[PDB]
C-alpha cells in the first residue's frame, strides 16, 4: 500500500 | 567490472546515503551535551505505555523513510522488478534504521539521540520491553567500538538492503549480481583505506535477524492489549512492514 506509493 | 567502475560504485553509493542520512553526523556530535534531566526521564517514565509505542511508531518510521528514498537512490535498486524492491525494504529497512542508529548513540555515557536531547535506556522503560531495548543498545555499542566513518556506513547500509537470500526474489539472480558489486565496493573502499580489520568484526546476519524479531515480537505483545491504538494512532508504513 504506503511502499507502492513511495517507490512511484 | 573493473576497477574504474568499483570507484564509480563507491562514490555513488556514499553520495546516496549523503542525500538521505537523515541528520548529518555533525548535528548528533554537536548535541552530546544535550542530555534528558532527572526529571526528564522521570517524566518519560510517567507516561503510558500507548503514547510511548505511539512516539517510537512514529519516530521510527520517519527513519524509514529515509532508508525508502535511499533505496530509490541506490544503483541498480530501481532496475529490479516492483516485487523484489518491496521483499528487500519489507526484511531490510528496519535493519538498515538499527545500523543508522549506532551515529546517535554515545558510547561514553551509553545515551541514545531521542527526540531532540540523549537519554540512557531507562528513558524507554514505559514500553515495558526491557530486552529489546537492551539489545538494541548491546548492538549499537558493539557498532560504536567499530569507529565507522559516513562512508563505511553508507556502504554496509547498501549491503544490508542488497541481500540476494531474502525469501520472495523473483529474480535472484539480478539480485546476486548487485550483491557482489555492492560487495566489491565495500571491499575494495576497506583496502584502499586500511580498514579491512572490521570484516571480522561486524555483526552475524542473524543479530540483525534477531533484533528485527525482538521487534515484531514485542509489537505483538502489545497490539493484543491495545489494538485501536495501533489502528488508529500508529502510522500505516509502520503498520506495513511491521503488522
Ligand atoms: C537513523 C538515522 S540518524 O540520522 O542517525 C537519527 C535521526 C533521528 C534520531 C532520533 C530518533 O528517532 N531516535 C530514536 N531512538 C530510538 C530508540 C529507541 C530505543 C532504543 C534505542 C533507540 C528510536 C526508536 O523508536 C527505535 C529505534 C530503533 C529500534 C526500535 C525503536 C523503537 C522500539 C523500542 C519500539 S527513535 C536518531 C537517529
Amino acid at each position: 500500500k504506503i511502499l507502492h506509493r513511495l517507490l512511484q | 567490472a573493473s576497477l574504474t567502475e568499483i570507484e564509480h560504485l563507491v562514490q555513488s553509493v556514499c553520495k546516496s546515503y549523503r542525500e538521505t542520512c537523515q541528520l548529518r553526523l555533525e548535528d548528533l556530535l554537536r548535541q552530546r551535551s544535550n542530555i534528558f534531566s532527572r526529571e526528564e526521564v522521570t517524566g518519560y517514565q510517567r507516561k503510558s505505555m500507548w503514547e510511548m509505542w505511539e512516539r517510537c511508531a512514529h519516530h521510527l518510521t520517519e527513519a524509514i523513510q529515509y532508508v525508502v528514498e535511499f533505496a530509490k537512490r541506490l544503483s541498480g535498486f530501481m532496475e529490479l522488478c516492483q516485487n523484489d524492491q518491496i521483499v528487500l525494504l519489507k526484511a531490510g529497512a528496519m535493519e538498515v534504521v538499527l545500523v543508522r542508529m549506532c551515529r546517535a548513540y554515545n558510547a561514553d555515557n551509553r545515551t541514545v539521540f531521542f527526540e531532540g536531547k540523549y537519554g540512557g535506556m531507562e528513558l524507554f522503560r514505559a514500553l515495558g520491553c526491557s530486552e529489546l531495548i537492551s539489545s538494541i543498545f548491546d548492538f549499537s555499542h558493539s557498532l560504536s567500538a567499530l569507529h565507522f566513518s559516513e562512508d563505511e556506513i553508507a556502504l554496509y547500509t547498501a549491503l544490508v538492503l542488497i541481500n540476494a537470500h531474502r525469501p520472495g526474489l523473483q529474480e535472484k539472480r539480478k539480485v546476486e549480481q548487485l550483491q557482489y558489486n555492492l560487495e566489491l565496493a565495500f571491499h575494495h573502499h576497506l583496502c584502499k583505506t586500511h580498514r579491512q580489520s572490521i570484516l571480522a568484526k561486524l555483526p552475524p546476519k542473524g543479530k540483525l535477524r534477531s533484533l528485527c524479531s525482538q521487534h515484531v515480537e514485542r509489537l505483538q505483545i502489545f497490539q493484543h492489549l491495545h489494538p485501536i491504538v495501533v489502528q488508529a494512532a500508529f502510522p500505516p508504513l509502520y503498520k506495513e512492514l511491521f503488522s
